[PDB]
């Protein structure tokens, strides 16, 4: 009371996310660990600038697996170049479980919360980022004495009210009722957006890179043949399919598994490719010689 | 504002000038609400039981409906009746409850500074939420005729524009900055611009949002080039999330009714 | 009547999210606002010209998700509708 008293929205930089994933992915299946380095401005805005990993253990993540030597010394490296800030929290990996804090890490978060009470824990799944979507979530403890004092609505004040969930019954209990979740957004400048968007020096010069014509004749041959067979499929569909109740007709006279849609799709697809192939050849012949 | 002074120099009855000030018509709206005050009580009971006071979202939902329901007629009966439910309020939900008062006592300008007095600073220390939201409700009460209310809040701002790191000062300054936007709305006070400009530069954690909005309220549709340029750059300068939203919105306010004059600013922001 | 009744169904229900309940409680209080005496005017029928005050209330209201107190700016758009005949020889 007297502040906003809500968990920071963690803005993970362009560098950081990738670094945590590379760090975690190599160690799969074993659990990984490390610190987030960042800076704390508004009552709920922590921008996480960089990360560094705390070396491996033979018992995986523990409070014990923190080693003050590695942490401070690696900090002193950054100190000399002036890129250190302050520890805003830590990350660790559960690739064998979904996003939620295991029994051990809650007590680890307790110690971290003692030191700095904005300390977050971010669970990374390097094993569900083989999707097009990266699975990542942020948690911060709400104390047990704090639940007794019923201060939990204090932490959801002045938010959009949008929170994240992960699987039901055991995962979700720990989630909402013992720690607090806030979404994660991604921070970038226009200098970094250009760095990612760029590709080769012959990727903006890859439209002159025609292909072998044996391959393009393969393409011409395959399309025409296949469409004869889906056309045959299309003939049977429109013989009947003229009584009442559309869905019934579509079930009876194959109208589901729609050949009408499939046939048009293939034709369009091959049609667009062949206008550019013709355009490529007409350019390269006349332009070079 | 311009017309009355010319009639004063030309010479005219004070009866006309009293109408053109606008006081008579505010009193007549109060009388109309009193006569026709019909409030269905089951809406409040049903909402009260289901939207619990313990949960912040629930309590606020009721508060906003309640103040609208009681707008313009002093109705503190709900407050008396459901005092335990009210006592469940906390952090910014309690600030909302205090600000509900300035809707309820809106109008009634003679008693408008004498009905918030028990909650105004120097008479409350139980929570800083009550001290802050009483100044926000003061601006509501006097909104549109708050030329004297502006003076009160400007003093509170210039005092607390030099420190905003403390908890009490922060919540206190937030309601003052919203209040003076309403109180100086459409007056374009350059004294008010100064005072809120310092809150903005203070880089306050929560009051920078109110400062930006309040400035656009006070400076409505003037489109001064110094103000625009100063505000356009400061959103870049500051890294707080609340302030950057507030300046984006405020630039719209100060360029209200600028059609082709504000065209360039529009292009930059898009 | 149906639309009124729908709001009340949500306010009663305690199986929907608070977000739906938040919007239902407020919407119902907006309908009955001012003790059922006020209405939203955008353009006066006094001259058929836009009101400056109106626009300001509404745009501020739209920001209520981000910060909840801003809801109250909606009161700038509530204006009483009544015909007050006044005897124009003493303003009674």
């Amino acid at each position: 009371t007297g502040r906003d008293d809500t968990k920071e929205t963690v803005y993970i930089s362009s560098i950081a996310l990738l670094k945590m994933l590379k760090h975690g992915r190599a160690g799969v299946p074993m659990e990984v660990m490390g610190l987030m380095l960042g800076e704390f401005v508004d009552d709920y805005t922590v921008n996480v600038v960089d990360v560094f990993a705390m070396p491996q253990s033979g018992t995986g993540v523990s409070v014990e697996a923190v080693d003050d030597v590695f942490q401070a010394k690696m900090m002193d490296m950054l100190k000399q170049t002036g890129r250190d800030q302050m520890v805003v929290g830590w990350y660790h990996s559960h690739p064998g479980f979904g996003c939620w804090l295991s029994s051990v890490d809650v007590n680890t978060q307790k110690s971290f919360e003692q030191l700095n009470s904005r300390a977050v824990a971010v669970v990374v799944d390097p094993i569900q980022s083989v999707k097009g979507k990266v699975v990542i979530d942020a948690f911060r403890l709400i104390d047990t004495g704090a639940l007794i004092n019923n201060l939990e609505p204090r932490q959801t004040t002045s938010n959009t009210g949008l929170l994240n969930k992960a699987n039901i019954q055991a995962l979700i209990h720990g989630l909402n009722r013992h720690y607090y979740s806030l979404n994660i957004d991604y921070h970038k400048t226009a200098k970094e957006t250009k760095m990612l968007m760029n590709l080769h020096k012959e990727q903006w010069q890859s439209g002159l890179k025609m292909y072998d014509y044996e391959e393009k004749e393969e393409s011409n041959l395959a399309a025409t043949k296949s469409m004869v067979k889906i056309a045959e499929q299309y003939s049977k569909r429109i013989e009947e399919e003229k009584e009442l109740t559309e869905e019934e007709l579509k079930t009876r006279y194959v109208g589901r598994q729609d050949p009408k849609k499939h046939l048009s799709e293939t034709a369009d697809e091959t049609l667009e490719n062949n206008i550019v192939s013709v355009l490529t050849a007409g350019v390269n012949s006349v332009a070079i010689k | 504002e311009i017309l009355v002074t010319e009639l004063t120099a030309q010479g005219y009855d004070p009866a006309l000038l009293n109408i053109l000030s606008g006081l008579p018509t505010c009193d007549y709206y109060n009388t109309f609400l009193l006569n026709n005050k019909n409030i269905d009580i089951g809406l409040l009971n049903k909402s009260k039981s289901s939207l619990d006071g313990k949960f912040s979202l629930f309590h606020t939902a009721v508060s906003v409906a309640n103040g609208f329901m009681h707008a313009g007629t002093t109705d503190n009966s709900f407050i008396k009746a459901n005092l335990p439910w009210l006592g469940k309020a906390q952090n910014w939900a309690k600030f909302t409850a205090t600000a509900s008062l300035g809707v309820i006592h809106k109008g009634n300008l003679l008693e408008g500074k004498k009905v918030m007095a028990p909650y105004l600073p120097g008479s409350r220390a139980s929570s800083r939420f009550i001290k802050g939201g009483s100044l926000y409700g003061l601006g509501l009460i006097y909104a549109g005729f708050g030329r004297d209310t502006t003076d009160y809040l400007k003093n509170i701002i210039v005092e607390n524009s030099g420190t905003s790191g403390d908890e009490d000062v922060d919540v206190l300054l937030h309601g003052a900055s919203l209040g003076i936007g309403l109180a100086a709305m459409g007056s374009a006070n350059i004294e008010v611009y100064e005072a809120l400009k310092e809150v903005l530069y203070n880089d306050s954690a929560t009051s920078g949002e109110a400062a930006a909005l309040g400035m656009g309220l006070c400076m409505l549709g003037t489109g001064k080039p110094e103000a625009i340029h100063d505000m356009f750059t400061y959103s870049q300068e500051t890294q707080h999330g609340n302030i950057t939203r507030g300046l984006a919105v405020g630039l719209a306010l100060i360029n209200y009714g600028r059609q082709e004059l504000a065209d360039d600013l529009i292009t930059k922001m898009l | 009547a149906d639309i009124n009744k729908n709001f009340l169904s949500v306010i009663t229900n305690k199986h929907q999210e608070g977000l739906a309940k938040f919007g239902a409680c407020v919407a119902q209080g907006i309908m009955n606002a001012g003790g059922r005496n006020v209405t939203i005017q955008l353009e006066n029928a006094d001259t058929g010209t836009l009101d400056t005050k109106s626009v300001v209330g509404l745009v501020m209201f739209s920001q209520f998700w981000y910060w909840f107190p801003l809801a109250h700016f909606l009161s700038l758009s509530f204006t009483p509708t009544t015909v007050i005949g006044i005897r124009g020889s003493d303003q009674a």
